């Protein structure tokens, strides 16, 4: 079929990736041992996209880390042994929440063994569409090693699609002060080397856990259930029989008007009625970024509706959201909101709506990181941890410069008219 | 003699071909295994249905058809469907990797690796012919394959078969059932590239077909299947000239003569009637006059345009069933009085009429009611240019900001192709205007 | 008149042939310029990645001196 290759790098990466494999393995009727046990045939029709077949099924996944902890955790836990044991690739050193270490020194040791497993999976594919990477941008392994992998893989498969779920750092969720540096460095890489990045901002997941789910003390599991829900959502049209945006590439084509602006904002409901699903979905209190879309303009949007409902209601409500708030949709990309429906709902819910936005409000997120970066950089603070691995401020200077440029571009198009 | 090879390209093409060939088989009494109990001439013959259907000495009737998708699915269903035995395996060519809604991928990157194979299959089919007329090419404007690979195929077919007739059935994009945001790009691109290589194209606007299915057949949210069976009806009306016979039948090629005034003005507007539901049809017989008038109702049109805002250069009426000349004639008059069919000053203002008495068939379990007579009108209105305008305008909105253009340049294309295509469409809009102006 | 008839059919044959020929040319020019363009783009992409590689070696060497 059209095969995706999935990569988990780092702690956060392997955590959200393991949850994602649990969630969609359930959706597709795959027990923790790799045996199909579901009713519908619609669960196995496109199962080739995310699973190799061995009567058993094995996630086409590659698990990567510079420390053995999180990956042991994964081998041990739920669906722990659905993964090909060969595909665990791990060092012992760790990366010390250091971008330079994952990208230049420790990651460089491990990267060739990763690429080895990557070749093995890619060359067992009829038609490889591309690669999907999960990682945070705030630590060291995921951030730096992941971006290094992105480059390596592009070098070897320059014609395939690079796709990442990249977790953006937020003070309210961590403490590692350098996170802005790490993030600004990998945003740099991502601007250049991915076709589509879902921006999962920890800030928003926090807020939605706190001030909506009303969880006063959220754990990383609380955030990661929002994350795995989103990932199922944005992978539905790829995992189940359907049409609109079914390939990573068609997705790229229908969502990326200009090659740099490929940073998407996901949203999900219910965190009902087609109206309730639709309005919740488009509200900010359901965005997984932090930006308010009412602050910028939708360039492109794709909505997925899962469950049994009326497509007539879905079309009416979708056009109602646009026609009503037609101010927040650019007029130089006609008919830029597409909608798909899949009958199979996520676990536990009978109806659900996921949403993917190329919105200029994403500038807010980059702006936030930019600020945090400059605070420290204006006094060269904590730079020693990096300079010592062989880096030069120019690099930081370039990365900050590139991200400022990204923000400036998102603003320009937001302020563009047709006539 | 007089054979027509049909080529179905990309999803829309293949699925519409599914509709058409099933309809055809019903109209001719061919069972899903190719056996036609009515045929007594075994392994061959020169019957009219032979223009679309070769025969095996084992008695199977085989569509003179090729299905081409850059992607396994759809076609695969044909291979595994009620009609899997009508076709032979090499008539269904599939790729591995579609065009991701990108004409540069269909026309070059991905298409170039399957084109020679497709041309060989087409040649296999051609060499089975004793006097081949030309091709019926079925494709969407908006698909990556349907636009790019189709235009490639058209160029190569003009090379390998010369000025043989090539006729298009084109699915014009409508947001209601859209799949890509770049479909205006693909549309302008493919129109500009094909303009020179096609003698007659029937544009079918998905928005018009969606609307009719909803209002006349009462369908909440019509499906591709709903649309495709309505469309196949229209196609069958257009091709029934070549698949059946009779003393009142007229060959489309004759209409073509009257439908294409100048080589570029080769986009005829179609209107079909009656599109009703069984519920309604029950105890409601439509008269020739009824169906005819409908033909002049802008709502029963296949493309959204206001013929009144333009002039006519041809009006051909193709009837099917219990239709007799007298009845038609009257209707025509009545209309001509009650209506205003303005014509250009250089064109005769009469209506060319044809009748096939073979009554229309319905797909069982379908939404269309079996009917006693129907008509498909084919006109050349400068008004069709409206549908170009819309497309052109959308294209312009995007192109001014170069939106999505990178996806094409990254596949080999140049911004220049965009501007040339666009300029060609500008020319096309000017051309239509010109032909509609009166003379000295 | 017979010569005129021979000239007209000659004109028809020549014009169809010229059509097929100009088509063949135009298409070959297009396919070749597309292939040159696409290759160029992928080459420059792979070369950007190569400069990325050379700068990584630069970084590792800069540290194995500190
Ligand atoms: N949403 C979410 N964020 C996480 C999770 N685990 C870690 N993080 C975030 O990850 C960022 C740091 O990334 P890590 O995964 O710890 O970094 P790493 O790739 O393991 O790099 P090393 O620490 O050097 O091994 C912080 O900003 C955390 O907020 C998780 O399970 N869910
Ligand atoms: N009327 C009708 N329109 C269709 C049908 N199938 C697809 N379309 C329309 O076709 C356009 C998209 O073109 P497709 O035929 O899907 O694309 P394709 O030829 O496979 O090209 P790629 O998938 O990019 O390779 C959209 O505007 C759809 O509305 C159909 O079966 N009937
Ligand atoms: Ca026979
Ligand atoms: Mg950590
Ligand atoms: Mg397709």
């Amino acid at each position: 079929m059209r095969e995706i290759v999935h990569i988990q790098a780092g702690q956060c990466g392997n955590q959200i990736g393991a949850k994602f494999w649990e969630v969609i393995s359930d959706e597709h009727g795959i027990d923790p041992t790799g045996s199909y046990h579901g009713d519908s045939d619609l669960q196995l029709e496109r199962i080739n996209v995310y699973y190799n077949e061995a009567n058993k099924y094995v996630p086409r996944a590659i698990l990567v880390d510079l420390e053995p902890g999180t990956m042991d955790s994964v081998r041990s836990g739920p669906f722990g042994q659905i993964f090909r044991p060969d595909n665990f690739v791990f060092g012992q050193s760790g990366a010390g929440n250091n971008w330079a270490k994952g990208h230049y020194t420790e990651g460089a040791e491990l990267v060739d063994s990763v690429l080895d497993v990557v070749r093995k999976e890619s060359e067992s594919c009829d038609c490889l569409q591309g690669f999907q990477l999960t990682h945070s941008l705030g630590g060291g392994t995921g951030s730096g090693m992941g971006t290094l992998l992105i480059s390596k893989i592009r070098e070897e498969y320059p014609d395939r699609i690079m796709n990442t779920f990249s977790v953006m750092p937020s003070p309210k969720v961590s403490d590692t002060v350098v996170e802005p540096y790490n993030a600004t460095l990998s945003v740099h890489q991502l601007v250049e080397n991915t076709d589509e990045t879902y921006c999962i901002d920890n800030e928003a997941l926090y807020d939605i856990c706190f001030r909506t789910l009303k969880l006063t003390t959220p754990t990383y599991g609380d955030l990661n259930h929002l994350v795995s829900a989103t990932m199922s959502g944005v992978t539905t049209c790829l995992r189940f029989p359907g049409q609109l945006n079914a390939d990573l590439r068609k997705l790229a084509v229908n969502m990326v008007p200009f090659p740099r602006l490929h940073f998407f904002m996901p949203g999900f409901a219910p965190l009902l009625t087609v109206p309730e699903l639709t309005q919740q979905m488009f509200d900010s209190k359901n965005m997984m970024a932090a930006c308010d879309p009412r602050h910028g303009r939708y360039l492109t949007v794709a909505a997925i509706f899962r469950g049994r409902m009326s497509m007539k209601e879905v079309d009416e409500q979708m056009l109602n959201v646009q026609n009503k708030n037609s101010s927040y949709f650019v007029e130089w990309i006609p008919n830029n909101v597409k909608t798909a429906v899949c009958d199979i709902p996520p676990r536990g819910l009978k109806m659900s709506a996921t949403f993917i936005g190329n919105s200029t409000a994403i500038q807010e997120l980059f702006k936030r990181i930019s600020e945090q970066f400059t605070a420290m950089f204006r006094r060269k603070a904590f730079l020693h941890w990096y300079t010592g691995e062989g880096m030069d401020e120019m690099e930081f200077t370039e990365a900050e410069s590139n991200m400022n440029d990204l923000v400036s571009e998102y603003q320009q198009y937001q302020d563009a008219t047709a006539d | 003699m007089r054979e027509c090879i049909s080529i179905h390209v990309g999803q829309a093409g293949v699925q519409i071909g599914n509709a058409c060939w099933e309809l055809y088989c019903l109209e001719h009494g061919i069972q899903p295994d190719g056996q036609m109990p009515s045929d007594k001439t075994i392994g061959g013959g020169d019957d009219s249905f032979n223009t679309f259907f070769s025969e095996t000495g084992a008695g199977k009737h085989v569509p003179r058809a090729v299905f081409v998708d850059l992607e396994p699915t759809v076609i695969d269903e044909v291979r595994t469907g009620t009609y899997r035995q009508l076709f032979h395996p090499e008539q269904l060519i599939t790729g591995k990797e579609d065009a991701a809604n990108n004409y540069a991928r269909g026309h070059y990157t991905i298409g170039k690796e399957i084109i020679d194979l497709v041309l060989d299959r087409i040649r296999k089919l051609a060499d089975q012919c004793t006097g081949l007329q030309g091709f019926l090419v079925f494709h969407s404007f908006g698909g990556g394959t349907g636009s790019g690979f189709t235009s490639l195929l058209m160029e190569r077919l003009s090379v390998d078969y010369g000025k043989k007739s090539k006729l298009e059935f084109s699915i014009y994009p409508a947001p209601q059932v859209s799949t890509a945001v770049v479909e205006p790009y693909n549309s302008i691109l493919t129109t500009h590239t094909t303009l020179e290589h096609s003698d007659c194209a029937f544009m079918v606007d998905n928005e018009a077909i969606y609307d009719i299915c909803r209002r006349n057949l009462d369908i909440e949210r019509p499906t591709y299947t709903n649309l495709n069976r309505l469309i196949s009806q229209i196609v069958s009306s257009i091709t029934a000239s070549l698949r059946f016979d009779g003393a009142l039948n007229v060959d489309l090629t004759e209409f073509q003569t009257n439908l294409v005034p100048y080589p570029r003005i080769h986009f005829p507007l179609a209107t079909y009637a009656p599109v009703i539901s069984a519920e309604k049809a029950y105890h409601e017989q439509l008269s020739v006059a009824e169906i005819t008038n409908a033909c002049f109702e802008p709502a029963n049109q296949m493309v959204k345009c206001d013929p009144r805002h333009g002039k006519y250069m041809a009006c051909c009426l193709l009837y099917r069933g219990d239709v007799v000349p007298k009845d038609v004639n009257a209707a025509i008059a009545t209309i001509k009085t009650k209506r205003s069919i303005q014509f250009v000053d250089w064109c005769p203002t009469g209506f060319k009429v044809g009748i096939n008495y073979q009554p229309p068939t319905v797909v069982p379990g379908g939404d269309l009611a079996k009917v006693q007579r129907a008509v498909c009108m084919l006109s050349n209105t400068t008004a069709i240019a409206e549908a170009w305008a819309r497309l052109d305008h959308k294209f312009d909105l995007m192109y001014a900001k170069r939106a999505f253009v990178h996806w094409y340049v990254g596949e080999g294309m140049e911004e220049g192709e965009f501007s040339e295509a666009r300029e060609d469409m500008a020319a096309l809009e000017k051309d239509y205007e010109e032909v509609g102006v009166d003379s000295v | 008149k017979r010569e005129h008839e021979r000239e007209v059919i000659q004109k028809a044959i020549e014009e169809n042939n010229n059509f097929i020929k100009m088509a063949k040319e135009k298409l070959a020019q297009k396919m070749e310029s597309n292939k040159e363009n696409r290759e160029a783009h992928l080459a420059a992409m792979l070369e950007r990645l190569q400069e990325k590689d050379k700068h990584a070696e630069e970084v590792r060497k800069n540290k194995e001196l500190k």
